[PDB]
């Protein structure tokens, strides 16, 4: 019958109600610490030396 | 029925009361006082051409060097990054090509598209050829995206509402991923690929753990269809691109979107989205032609990397951040560092 | 400046390149139709004298012209999501059933508005169609005693057979918000199938034509 | 020796001067905004293009550094430049004309193949027949009109240096009515035969029922006819120079035509090369700055 | 995979002759081929090589000339014509498949070998010693010089490693000086210093025993080493 259907739903939405929660700050805190912790490792962010660059110009 | 429907209310009531309280102070908020990133020119190091028609995906190998790009001329380029030379061109069943991937060994690539198989192509066979290894059948809809956990399990999304996680070596898929409403447009492994995230035409995006095989959190904000995710490179949040023109992103434990990528002058869709290495900075190409680079913290369009004339259509960073590719529909990749 | 090896990779990869030349160098001569229609309109038909749940491919060569038609009708999805990727196809042969004045739920306004979605799609701007007006003897058959009023507010100056006939192509030809761009080519198989494949070789080459045309600057 | 003054005074070298500056002008935009679309644009830069690329880099040379030459020196009737530069003008004169005429040439045998035989195109102009075809232009243009180099003098008829007419009339003449029969032959038969072509392909259609196309041939063709034959046809029969003043001066600057129409007819009527440099203006002046 | 080479036997001094191997069980059409010569006594040494689509064909100056390569894909065959023949030419000759790509394994199969039997400047290897004892579970080391630096500035250091055992035709064990081979047992392992190298092998087994051979692909007249024995 299609009460299955509004059956799927709530068994889903009811399981998403019990999830694990935490403040959108510690959130953001994480993601400034990852981005800050790891810039000297990215060579878009840092553009390296030539040295470096595999893409050497050409 | 309507007790049922009252129920699903009162639950999508409760669960954005819980969001609303958990929400004490946004990340742009969190990022005031953070210097932001400078003015980030790409040139355009490499031009891969040979491709006929439009690009329709690409994807990196996990040596930063090759990389996987699927066109619908019906083929599959396996170019080496470094000297721009093909290492291989693979035929297609069907030219419909819609997605494409590259194993993390390396040993295998895959595709799929209209024709709702997912053929997995082996490179390292010893009559020096590359061969189909196996055709996944199952799905009743066109493939969105497929993703490689090995060499013998394989994730992909399919335009009819479900993915699923398949075993290559038996052929037959063993967990289906369903509760989406509208066509899963997008798939994105975790960097652990204990869990996945899915975006659909419903505008809703979800993630689901691949052995529990339920979806545990789902995300909404987009007005429109989403096109394209990612996995920020840390794993704890996804950046999301719909038909709405604005970029999006979510953090799991949060369960909310932390930020937006809205602007004035974009006014067209997103078609694919990547992360850079250190995950500051955010790729993004859109309807019109040229990429765009978001500082993800600030949301600044810290660059354009504007050299493409058809709509671009997919892009990835190397596993090392090198570089970043851009395939677009004028069938060219650019090489961007 | 490079090693052997090197050397040895460069000269696989110009094979691979001159490969990939060979197969566009063929690819962009053979023609490419798009087949749609309502679901019982007549594709099956159409596709069982070119025979001669994803997307279904029937290639045939006909007067050393190479046709692959794509029924793509066995889909079920989101259509705005998928239909782009034919931009380029020659044409869009469009099916539609003239016995359908009387199969309300008005379905015959169903295949119109279908046809004008796809006239005037951002995708099938340039593209040309080609309009299979199928089962005319179930129509000729039914005009006599069902009129052309049944299904539409105004019709010909009489429920007469041609007029009839006349009266729905302009009606569907109407439809093209874009007359300067594409062209509408028109047919009225009454199961003589025979020439159906013909009137694809023709009016596909006056599509072809009028591309070449384009490309040279003639036009 | 290098005045070439009326013998009848009639005054036409002003509108010489005139249609002259014209050609500069005119000649030089149509084509330098042709070279400036077609070198940016990669995808515009087709195997069929590169015959358009060719006649434009002809005429481009004809009317920047040639043609000044000519609104000089029918101002003061006289040659102001170096007696040695006149054969070096001569040269590059009728070399750059008959590049362009090969060229017309080609371009109506490739529109040809693409029209009623579309699978022989890419094999006569496939990536050697291109390069070989647009090498062999100017090869042959510059072997057809090197050997004249001490025929090459201020000709008083024409008020410009080119060849001289009475001691190098059996092998000019020759070449002359060589490159007449060519290129008529060509670009009439190759252009009524592309709009039969069309009529055939049309008609046969019509059947089934319950343009431009001659317009461009005809412009094409006329276009052809009225640059080159007058000049050509008059030099043929006029073998030693006996006819008035003014017609060879209006026969030469008939031939100035082609090099401003060219860029018209096969350049901005061509929807690729139209769509091209409209997408450049379109996108604003970043094809200079950043492309 | 297989090759198969004929066409051996006797024959008179400066006459002229073919040899022929038959490819199979691979798509040869696009593996290049190498013809690589062995004295009846003494190791190994290059003779020629073609590269798929004959686009590039290279020959030892020992040979230049007097030998011929080709190749037809249809068939799947490979062909050495040979004119002015002489007594230092005779030698088994063995057909070595070669596929060019990045990170491709060049040199990784060969054939069976055919036996000719005539009547009666460029980069030098060395190799430590003609002859190595060993027994069954021991570490054994091999040690290896080269004329010049192999390393190339793509950071490629061009050495291989093969293996013959007594009898049959050499295998493939490393390329490029580090990178096992499909089929290679853990137990070998390769280094070098760019002109110095040397190749290990651990918990030495039965069947190990032969010689070894090194190889550089810096430059295309490839040179073999002295080849080193080891015995039990
Ligand atoms: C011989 C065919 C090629 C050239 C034919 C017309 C010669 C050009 C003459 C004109 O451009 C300059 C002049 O004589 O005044």
């Amino acid at each position: 019958a299609s009460i299955a259907q509004a059956r799927k739903l709530v068994e889903q939405l009811k399981m998403e109600a019990n999830i694990d929660r935490i403040k959108v700050s510690k959130a953001a805190a994480d993601l400034m610490a990852y981005c800050e912790a790891h810039a000297k490792e990215d060579p878009l962010l840092t553009p390296v030396p030539a040295s470096e660059n595999p893409f050497r110009e050409k | 029925l309507d007790q049922l429907r009252q129920e699903a209310e009162q639950l999508k009531n409760q669960i954005r009361d819980a969001r609303k309280a958990c929400a004490d102070a946004t990340l742009s908020q969190i990022t005031n006082n953070i210097d932001p990133v400078g003015r980030i020119q790409m040139r355009t190091r490499r031009t891969l051409r040979g491709h006929l028609a439009k690009i329709y995906a690409m994807h990196w190998g996990t040596d930063s060097r090759l990389l996987v790009s699927a066109s619908q001329d019906g083929k599959l380029i396996i170019w080496d990054s470094y000297t721009t030379n093909k290492v291989h061109a693979i035929p297609l069943r069907s030219s419909w090509v819609m997605t494409c991937a590259y194993a993390p060994s390396g040993n295998y690539v895959a595709c799929g598209g209209l024709d709702n198989i997912c053929s997995i192509y082996n490179l390292k066979t010893r009559e020096g050829n590359v061969r189909v290894s196996r055709e996944l059948a199952g799905h009743t809809g066109y493939l969105s995206c497929c993703r490689f956990l090995d060499d013998n399990q394989i994730v992909t999304s399919s335009g009819d509402t479900t993915c699923a996680l398949w075993d290559i070596e038996t052929g037959q898929q063993t967990t289906t991923f369903t509760g989406h409403t509208g066509d899963v447009m997008s798939l994105s492994l975790a960097p652990d690929t204990r869990l996945f995230v899915s975006g659909a035409c419903d505008a809703s995006a979800k993630l689901w753990d691949v052995r529990e095989g339920m979806c545990r959190q789902t995300f909404t904000g987009h007005e429109s269809d989403i096109n394209a995710i990612c996995f920020f490179p840390n794993g704890n949040a996804f950046a999301t691109g719909s038909d709405d023109a604005t970029c999006r992103l979510f953090d799991l434990r949060a369960d909310q979107e932390l930020m937006t990528y809205s602007h004035d002058n974009i006014i067209c869709g997103i078609t694919s989205v990547s992360f850079s290495k250190s995950g500051r900075l955010l790729l993004a190409g859109y309807d019109d032609f040229n990429c765009n680079v978001w500082d993800a913290l600030k949301a600044d369009r810290a660059g354009v990397l504007a050299g493409h004339d058809n709509r671009v259509s997919c892009l990835g960073v190397t596993d090392d951040g090198m570089a970043v590719a851009t395939g677009s529909w004028d069938s060219f990749l650019k090489i961007w560092n | 400046t490079l090693s052997a090896e090197d050397k040895a990779a460069v000269e696989r990869s110009k094979m691979i390149d001159r490969n990939l030349r060979e197969d566009g160098e063929k690819a962009a001569r053979e023609v490419k139709l798009l087949l749609l229609g309502a679901g019982e309109s007549g594709k099956n038909t159409i596709v069982k004298q070119m025979k001669i749940t994803g997307i279904v491919e029937t290639h045939f060569t006909f007067k050393d012209l190479h046709f692959k038609m794509f029924d793509v009708g066995a889909q079920r999805s989101e259509r705005k999501k998928w239909i782009h990727c034919f931009e380029g196809v020659t044409a869009i042969i469009f099916c539609v059933a003239l016995s359908d004045y009387d199969l309300v739920l008005n379905r015959m306004h169903a295949s119109m508005k279908l046809f004008d979605s796809i006239c005037n799609n951002k995708w099938f701007t340039d593209t040309s169609i080609i309009l299979f007006l199928n089962k005319k003897d179930l129509f000729e058959e039914k005009i006599k005693k069902s009129p052309l009023t049944i299904c539409y507010p105004e019709y010909a100056g009489s429920n007469t057979y041609e007029e009839a006939a006349a009266y729905i192509q302009c009606q569907f030809e109407d439809l093209n918000k874009r007359k300067d761009t594409k062209e509408i080519y028109t047919h009225f198989t009454c199961s003589t199938d025979t020439k159906n494949v013909q009137f694809v070789f023709d009016a596909v080459t006056d599509v072809i034509i009028k591309n070449n045309l384009k490309d040279c600057g003639l036009f | 020796n290098f005045s070439c003054y009326h013998e009848s005074v009639l005054g036409y070298r002003y509108v010489a001067v005139s249609w002259g500056v014209v050609v500069a002008v005119t000649g030089t935009v149509g084509n330098v905004l042709t070279l400036l679309a077609l070198a940016i644009q990669p995808k515009l830069r087709t195997r069929f293009n590169l015959l358009i690329a060719n006649l434009t880099l002809a005429d481009l040379l004809y009317c920047t550094l040639l043609q000044p030459f000519s609104v000089d020196t029918y101002l003061h009737l006289h040659w102001r430049t170096g007696a040695t530069f006149c054969r070096v003008f001569g040269l590059l004169l009728f070399a750059s004309n008959s590049v362009s005429i090969l060229t017309l040439c080609l371009i109506a045998l490739g529109r040809y193949l693409l029209i009623a035989h579309p699978k022989l195109f890419p094999q006569v102009f496939s990536a050697k027949g291109i390069v070989l075809a647009l090498v062999s232009t100017w090869v042959v243009g510059v072997a057809s009109f090197a050997p004249l180099w001490p025929i090459y003098i201020l000709v008083p008829v024409v008020c410009t240096c080119s060849f001289d007419r009475i001691r190098g009339r059996p092998y000019t003449t020759i070449l002359m009515g060589i490159y007449f029969v060519l290129g008529l032959s060509s670009v009439g038969i190759f252009y009524c035969l592309i709009h039969r072509q069309v009529k055939r392909a049309a008609q046969a259609l019509d059947q089934y029922k319950l343009g431009k196309v001659t317009r461009m041939c005809f412009a094409v063709f006329l276009c052809f006819a009225l640059s080159y034959i007058p000049f050509l046809l008059l030099n043929i029969l006029d073998a030693r120079v006996q006819a008035p003043r003014v017609v060879h001066m209006l026969a030469a600057n008939l031939t100035w035509l082609n090099g401003c129409i060219n860029p018209v007819l096969y350049a901005a009527m061509n929807r690729q090369f139209r769509q091209a440099y409209g997408s450049i203006l379109k996108r604003g002046p970043r094809s200079f700055h950043r492309l | 995979v297989q090759l198969v080479e004929s066409g051996g036997g006797l024959v008179q001094p400066g006459g002229s002759r073919k040899l022929s191997c038959s490819a199979s069980g691979f798509a040869f059409s696009s593996f290049g081929m190498h013809w690589v010569r062995q004295a009846p006594e003494k190791g190994l040494e290059w003779v020629a090589y073609i590269s798929s689509g004959s686009g590039t064909i290279y020959y030892a100056d020992t040979v230049k000339g007097r030998f011929t390569i080709s190749r037809d894909d249809p068939k799947n065959t490979l062909f050495l014509q040979m004119t002015s023949l002489r007594s230092e030419d005779t030698a088994m000759y063995y057909c070595v498949r070669s596929i060019y790509y990045y990170g491709s394994s060049p040199f990784d199969f060969w054939g069976q070998g055919t036996t000719l039997t005539v009547s009666s400047s460029d980069i030098v290897m060395t190799q430590a010693t003609s002859s190595v004892p060993v027994t069954p579970g021991e570490s054994v080391s091999i040690s290896c010089r080269s004329s010049k630096s192999l390393l190339h500035s793509n950071g490629n250091t061009y050495l291989y490693w093969f293996l013959q055992r007594p009898g049959q035709s050499p295998q493939l064990l490393i390329y490029r000086m580090s990178n096992l081979a499909s089929g290679v047992p853990d137990r070998f392992s390769g280094s070098g210093s760019g002109t110095a190298f040397t190749l290990t092998i651990s918990r030495l087994e039965a069947e190990d025993v032969g010689v070894y051979y090194c190889m550089q692909h810096l430059e295309y007249p490839l040179t073999f080493g002295a080849g080193t024995k080891l015995e039990l």
